């Protein structure tokens, strides 16, 4: 790192052509994010990481990252906008977090938490879709997905291409790249990749859940802003 | 004058409600600072007024829909007190399905019922809503405490900041949807 | 290897080819051809609204357009639908007939519509379903049914110096000019006229054709936009059908302008009829290219759509074009430096287009002439609605609205005008509003502008609007995929006569989202009827609605102070 | 159906002091005498249905949301079913012992909260007593000792949830197998520390409620006898075990009907009937058809269709309150307040003993086996008998669920002791608030799960 740019009034090195996102977390300094990973970049989906630089609102996870940039990201508007974005993926899911074995364990949940979203002020859509449990050691909640594709990213990259994001607006979901459309009948499996990176509790092991108790659990103590890499990705 | 709470349990599993009750011993010096209005605790059975009325469900009948209004009415500070008023909670888990149906399947289809058993209908049962709805839906709502149910320690500290006028304010690791 | 890299260039094509159903027979044999699993193709084939139709031997899609409405074009899907006793959305029994809807079709002058496999049927009444029923009872071929049912307009009702050009001049006459030889003179003259896009967002063209030849990448691209989606608007389709070859020679132009060795005509599914007629022009254009034959010459090319506004969006069309949904990109890298196929490419619309052509035959004064400094040139304005005469109308960039609105004598008493479709300004109709000048330094307008009288709740217009964006959001981000939905849902509830003030206020936040956190310009555009609505109608929308005492900590009122009270070009293309 | 002479309609809508929604409504003829009175569910949740399609390591953790006092049973009703599904029936001493720890605690808890904080402002501030004054605030103006000490025992029973489930209401401990935790050193040794002064004040309680029959016993006798079968669940030997065991069935002479009968067919041996008027069934044994097979259950039952309790001062007072003037208090509808505190103390008398095995620390959690598709889970909820029934498909995907309720079992006999307490005190109209109450206490005597009747 021999460049700089200026995050929140304070001095961040940089490679070129790294984006702002990729700069201000290898410098320890935290923008919310759900669909950007270090092994799998930025799905560009979540809207998370917005900023504000030039003199606009964008995404940080897309701006690179120039000499003397100036860029925001804690404000007001910035933690409305990702108030309202957090509770927008609540609204479209079922999120009935009570019920859900990744509680405690989810980044939804947890950057939840740490926006103070003491509730969703929007009308919930109550989807109807169903597991898929074709596989014999995974499932699929479509309602609880939210369409960050680092999952199929993962299967990609390791050349299984068992997944697909299909489906426009709201009809969009995670479907199995199989003719049958089943997960059990594509090349997936319990020890890719991609079984396991699900930030949510939506791709998920089988008969795996509830083993770990309440106040042990990755986000019960602290939020996704004070914790490592190790802890805060899969 | 000593401030007056009432509590509702509408859709929901009485939960938040004991609760409330795991503040213990402190029950006995809330009782000194306070008088309960209408409550599962108390006999009244009409509401109002009063100053703080903590509600804990949502709706899902017409029932529920007239006592969370007169709650509104009677009360000053609305409060709406757990998942199940918050966001409709395991009761609007039944919104992905059409209650018709999930009538038929508990009365009528299920294999333990006795030969020629029906659906209920009854003037006694009351109209059931389309989709269970948090309370947000129908009235305005002051202050949303969330929690499956919250903890003793997070309706402690809110209703005693109520009760000195102190902003409630929700931490990180207070903050708790189950 | 991301999803964006996941590409099968020809396969949109043999998506349409593949359909003269999608089985997984079919699927297997495009699988095989494009190296792509199955469930891949058909995930990217459930995109597009009419690869999505179940199989029948007629498809009936009802326009389900504003303007259409107004014309009575429910009562004549029902009135067919009655027929067969089927609801709309589904098939007959035998799979002779599906009766649907679809989105602005661009007939907007010619409300009500329809279209029949693919086929526009305008202008439908009582009488033409009654027919229509007897064909359909008697399964009679469409071969044989009376040609000028599908007869579509082109009325103009105003010639300016464009379009007198345009009739005046053979397209080939401006290849004998001196400029048409050399490329940086056909920039210079750009550059000079001032040409800003006629697509909507208003970018110069000559800086963007700029970025293009910027690049060391030789193999470049130009892409001519003709997915003309926004409702109302049928601008592109009169130059289209009137005006073919002088669109191929704007394409040749701005090709050699940016080194393009090829170009590509972009053409929606509901303009598919006019496919024969632009074959043929792009056959007799093709000829017509000297200098310098015949290895810098320009290769056509045309490429059909298969029913996607946001196809549309600059980046979303190339990702078409790639064999992929039409989800916009995440920029940068913008097209201008790594577009089609990762080659520098420029998207440009059909007017825009054209008028390269205009600006290389008479220069850059000639069209610096006319309108405003800013807003250079003349425009043509697609008016329709509660109107004696809808249709082409050209002016120049500056015009008030009132003389547009007025130059096609409207019907009733004047009460809204929706100025440059649903992505625009829904606006009353008061003197002042009338006085504004249409031009992208004051009132902007990509020609469209739609007339509604004192019949019209604009209430139900920006739910006919609401349910348009929510069914054409391509789904990718969050504020956008799921605002567009809450919109709509909200305007379910006005409908039904539930609706309360907070239902309304609610939306403030979602609709801030929107604008800021959304990856393309759909998501800006999405929330403008309900900001107008709010801004000029809220007597009329409060009178629908229950009483609630919500207290907002983002109210209605500060949306509306971060918008109509104080551009779209900021997603599409860098800055300078 | 309502034949056939009743002119006018009375309502108690909300019943006040009860877990949950419930409505009662008095049918009067012109006279004003009553013919009939009933009990009321009015509420509907579907879970039975809808719950079909989720995973089934899902359900422990989200069935105990349909309640409220009793999350407790509902985690380990469902969590003993899905033992049996994953092949496991004997569970591994830790698990096991956490199970028990868990379940004594949430019984101890539930008879404290009803009696303390919901039936004894009647028993002990007067059923005519004012309304302002006639709830838990007032009986800790007045009688504040006493409300300390029952709130106390409330709070050491559900810490005792806390430490084995995770918290205090809808933990996730209870796993297919086994459990996901143990205790620690300090966990056990603190609540340890606390059990003996808590079993001593259950000790107490059970004193007041025995002054507290022999000074109005004949009072009480209006509230009516039953002369129904008991149904509870018996160990092998055959005493009382809350946490497991297997059917037993008494006549009202009982007179043992039925007995360690295999819970993992209830299916033979139960059936639910509906009425129009109530959301809530009606079950009734199979081969005697209704209303012949109809039963009881709860802390009473128990007490009578057990040959022992397995601790000593609760055996004492179980004796005492068999005997006592002369039988009949152990049949009737208020008696089960006295049956219930006798429960308390033999739960903080099980917790006391419990406390002091190390195996609470150790290290045999969960055990696996052999895979199926139908799990059955029966255990004695605080109010009667709970009975879980999941199916499950290769999927792992819940195909089917069934749950019958420790309230649903009574509610036959809860109909006919609203009738009863109706026609004793409104047959005289006419109507006051105080009198309307007495219909109020002779529910409230059975402590009813009106939240876990609602699913
Ligand atoms: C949702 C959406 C839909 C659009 N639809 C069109 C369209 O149908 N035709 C068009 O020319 N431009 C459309 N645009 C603008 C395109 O980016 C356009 O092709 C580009 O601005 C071309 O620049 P030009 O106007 O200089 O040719 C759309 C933009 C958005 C956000
Ligand atoms: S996936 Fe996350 S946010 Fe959704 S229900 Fe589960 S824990 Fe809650
Ligand atoms: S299943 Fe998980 S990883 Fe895959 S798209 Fe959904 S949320 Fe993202
Ligand atoms: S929020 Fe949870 S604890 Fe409270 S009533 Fe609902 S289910 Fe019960
Ligand atoms: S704003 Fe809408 S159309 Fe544009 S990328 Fe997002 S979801 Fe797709
Ligand atoms: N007790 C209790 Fe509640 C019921 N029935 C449970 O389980
Ligand atoms: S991290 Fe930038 S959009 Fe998800
Ligand atoms: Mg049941
Ligand atoms: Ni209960």
């Amino acid at each position: 790192a021999s460049e700089t740019f200026t995050l929140d009034e304070e001095s961040i090195p940089f490679v070129p052509g790294q984006t702002v996102l990729e700069a201000a977390l290898a410098a320890g300094r935290y923008i919310p994010h759900l669909c950007w990973h270090p092994e799998m970049g930025n799905h560009g989906s979540c809207r998370l990481c917005v900023v504000e630089a030039n003199g606009r609102i964008q995404a940080s996870c897309a701006l690179p990252a120039q000499p003397g940039l100036q860029v925001v990201s804690k404000s007001e508007t910035l933690t409305r906008v990702r108030r309202t974005l957090l509770e927008m993926l609540f609204a479209e899911g079922n999120h009935f977090c009570p019920g859900c074995e990744k509680s405690g364990d989810c980044l939804l949940q947890a950057l939840a938490y740490a926006h103070g979203m003491t509730a969703s002020h929007f009308d919930p859509f109550y989807p109807q879709r169903r597991i898929d449990a074709s596989h014999p050691d995974l499932w699929l909640d479509p309602n609880r997905c939210i369409l960050c594709g680092l999952c199929v990213r993962a299967s990609l990259a390791e050349g299984k291409e068992a997944l697909v994001i299909g489906g426009r607006g709201i009809a969009s979901r995670l479907l199995a790249t199989s003719a049958s459309g089943r997960l059990g009948d594509t090349a997936l499996a319990a020890t890719d990749r991609a079984a396991r990176i699900c930030p949510v509790g939506a791709l998920n092991f089988k008969a795996a859940g509830f083993t770990t108790p309440i106040g042990k659990r990755r986000f019960d103590h602290r939020p996704p802003e004070a914790m490592s890499d190790k802890e805060r990705y899969t | 004058r000593k401030i007056r709470i009432a509590t509702a349990s509408l859709a929901g599993c009485f939960g938040c409600h004991m609760s409330f009750a795991d503040i213990d011993t402190r029950l006995l010096a809330l009782a000194e600072w306070v008088t309960f209005d209408r409550s599962p605790l108390t006999d009244w059975k009409t509401v109002g007024e009063c100053d703080i009325a903590l509600i804990e469900g949502g709706v899902c009948n017409a029932e529920n829909v007239e006592v969370l209004r007169a709650y509104r009415r009677a009360a000053r500070i609305l409060v709406a007190v757990g998942a199940c008023a918050i966001n409709g909670g395991l009761p609007a888990q039944r919104n992905q399905h059409r209650v018709e149906r999930l009538l038929t399947q508990v009365f009528e289809a299920d294999r333990h019922l006795a030969p020629g058993s029906r659906v209920p209908n009854d003037p006694e049962l009351p109209l059931l809503l389309e989709h269970v709805h948090p309370i947000h839906e129908i009235v305005r709502v002051d202050y949303y405490l969330p929690g499956c149910p919250p903890t003793a320690e997070v309706i402690w500290t809110f209703l005693t900041d109520l009760l000195v006028g102190r902003e409630p304010h929700f931490p990180y690791p207070t903050l708790r949807y189950d | 290897t991301t999803e964006r890299q996941r590409t099968a260039p020809g396969l949109l094509a043999a998506l349409h080819q593949a359909r003269s159903p999608l089985d997984a027979q079919a699927l297997a044999e495009l699988s095989t051809a494009f190296s792509l699993p199955p469930g891949e193709i058909a995930a990217t084939a459930s995109f597009y609204h009419f690869f999505q139709t179940p199989p029948a031997r007629y498809q009936i899609h009802f326009v389900d357009h504003v303007v259409d409405h107004h014309a009575g074009v429910a009562a004549l899907c029902n009135h067919l639908c009655a027929a067969f006793a089927i609801q709309p959305g589904q098939r007959t029994a035998d799979a002779r007939l599906f009766v649907g809807w679809t989105a602005c079709a661009g007939l907007s002058d010619q409300a009500p519509a329809a279209l029949i496999n693919g086929r526009p049927m305008p202008r439908l009444d009582a009488a033409r379903i009654d027919a229509l029923i007897e064909k359909i009872q008697a399964q009679i071929p469409m071969d044989q049914w009376p040609t000028e049912w599908f007869a579509v307009t082109n009325a103009i009702h105003r010639h300016g110096p464009l379009l007198t050009w345009l009739d005046t001049t053979p397209a080939e006459a401006v290849f004998e000019h001196p400029t048409a030889h050399d490329p940086d003179a056909i920039l210079q003259a750009v550059t000079d006229a001032g040409l800003r896009g006629r697509g909507g967002a208003g970018f110069p063209t000559a800086t963007k054709w700029r970025f293009c030849r910027e690049n060391a990448d030789p193999e470049r691209f130009l892409i001519c936009n003709a997915d003309e989606g926004e409702p109302g608007t049928f601008k592109d389709r009169v130059l289209l059908t009137r005006y073919p070859e002088h669109l191929f020679a704007g394409m040749i132009l701005a090709a050699r302008a940016i080194g393009a060795d090829k170009a590509i005509l972009y053409l929606r599914y509901e303009y598919q009829y006019l496919l024969p007629q632009l074959e043929a022009a792009r056959e007799r254009i093709a000829s017509a290219q000297a200098t310098v034959p015949q290895a810098e010459r320009v290769t056509l090319e045309i490429a059909l759509g298969a029913g996607a506004y946001v196809c549309g969006e600059e980046s979303a069309l190339i990702e078409s074009l790639e064999g992929k949904p039409g989800r916009p990109r995440v920029r940068p890298p913008y097209p201008v430096t790594q577009g089609y196929l990762g080659h520098p490419t420029v998207v440009n619309n059909v007017e825009t287009l054209v008028a390269v052509a205009a600006i290389v035959g008479n220069g850059a004064a000639w069209w610096r002439a006319l309108g405003t400094p800013d807003s250079s040139g003349p425009k043509l304005f697609c008016v329709s609605g509660d109107v004696a005469q809808p249709g082409l109308y050209e002016f120049p960039y500056g015009v008030a609205l009132g003389d547009v609105v007025t130059a096609a004598r409207p019907l009733g008493t004047r009460y809204a005008v929706q100025v440059s479709g649903p992505s625009g300004t829904l606006l009353p109709a008061t003197p002042e509003q009338l006085a504004r000048p249409l031009a992208f330094e004051a009132l902007p307008c990509n020609g469209t502008v739609m007339v509604f009288d004192v019949r019209r709740d604009p209430v139900a217009i920006v739910h006919h609007f609401a349910r348009f964006f929510a069914h054409e959001s391509c789904g990718f981000c969050t504020p956008c995929r799921v605002g567009t939905q809450l919109i709509a849902k909200t305007f379910e509830k006005i409908a039904a006569g539930y609706a309360t003030r907070f239902d309304l206020e609610r939306l403030a936040p979602a609709l801030e989202a929107m604008r800021l956190a959304s990856n393309c310009g759909f998501g800006l555009s999405a929330g403008n009827p309900v900001r107008d609505l709010i801004a000029h109608f809220r007597q009329q929308l409060e009178a629908q609605l229950q009483p609630h005492d919500f207290i907002p900590a983002f109210s209605l009122d500060a949306e509306l102070a971060a918008t109509r009270r104080l551009h779209l070009a900021q997603f599409e293309q860098p800055e300078v | 159906s309502l034949p056939a002479n009743a002119t006018r309609r009375v309502a108690i809508d909300p019943l006040s002091r009860v877990e949950g929604h419930g409505k009662v409504t008095i049918w009067l003829d012109d006279d004003g005498q009553v013919v009939e009175a009933r009990l009321h569910i009015v509420e509907f949740r579907g879970f039975e249905a809808f719950i079909v399609g989720r995973p089934y390591w899902e359900a422990p953790v989200v069935v105990q949301r349909l309640c409220g006092i009793c999350p407790v049973s509902h985690h380990l009703a469902a969590a003993k079913a899905l033992d049996r599904l994953v092949g496991v029936t004997q569970l591994p001493p830790t698990a096991e012992k956490m199970r028990r720890l868990m379940h004594y605690g949430q019984v101890l808890q539930s008879h404290a909260l009803h009696f303390f904080y919901l039936a004894a402002p009647d028993l002990l501030l007067g059923f005519s007593a004012d309304p302002a004054q006639r709830n838990v605030f007032g009986l800790a103006a007045q009688k504040r000792e006493l409300a300390r000490q029952g709130i106390l025992v409330r709070q050491f029973g559900q810490e005792c949830i806390e430490a084995t489930a995770g918290k205090r209401i809808h933990g996730t401990s209870a796993v297919p197998g086994g459990i996901h935790k143990n205790l620690s050193r300090r966990e056990r040794m603190a609540l340890l520390s606390r059990a003996p002064e808590i079993r001593s004040w259950c000790e107490a309680a059970v004193a007041l409620i025995e002054r507290l029959f022999t000074e109005h016993a004949p009072f009480f006798a209006q509230f009516g006898s039953f002369q129904t079968k008991t149904f509870s669940l018996v160990a092998a030997d055959g005493s009382l075990d809350l946490y497991d065991g297997t059917f037993r069935v008494k006549e009202a002479n009982g007179a043992i009907l039925i007995d360690h009968y295999d819970p993992n067919d209830y299916d033979q041996l139960l059936v639910e009937a509906v009425r129009p008027w109530s959301y809530m069934k009606f079950p009734y044994l199979k081969a005697y058809g209704e209303p012949d097979g109809f039963y009881r259950v709860g802390p009473s039952a128990r007490l009578i269709n057990c040959d022992r309790l397995t601790t000593a001062r609760a055996e004492a007072a179980r004796q005492r309150f068999l005997t006592f003037d002369q039988g009949t208090v152990a049949h009737s509808t208020l008696g089960y307040h006295w049956a219930r505190l006798i429960e308390m103390l033999h739960c903080a008398e099980l917790i006391e003993a419990l406390l002091t095995d190390a195996d609470l620390e150790g290290g045999e959690l969960r055990a696996r086996g052999q895979r199926q598709h139908r799990g059955v889970g029966v255990i004695e909820a605080p109010r009667g008998t709970l009975i879980h029934h999941y199916e499950v498909g290769d999927d792992d995907l819940i195909t089917y669920c069934n749950l019958i309720v420790s309230t649903t079992h009574n509610n036959a006999v809860m109909n006919q002791a609203v009738t009863t307490a109706a026609k004793a005190f409104l047959s005289g109209v006419t109507l006051t608030e105080a009198l309307l109450n007495h219909i109020e206490v002779a529910v409230r005597a059975f402590d009813p799960c009106l939240s876990c009747a609602t699913h």
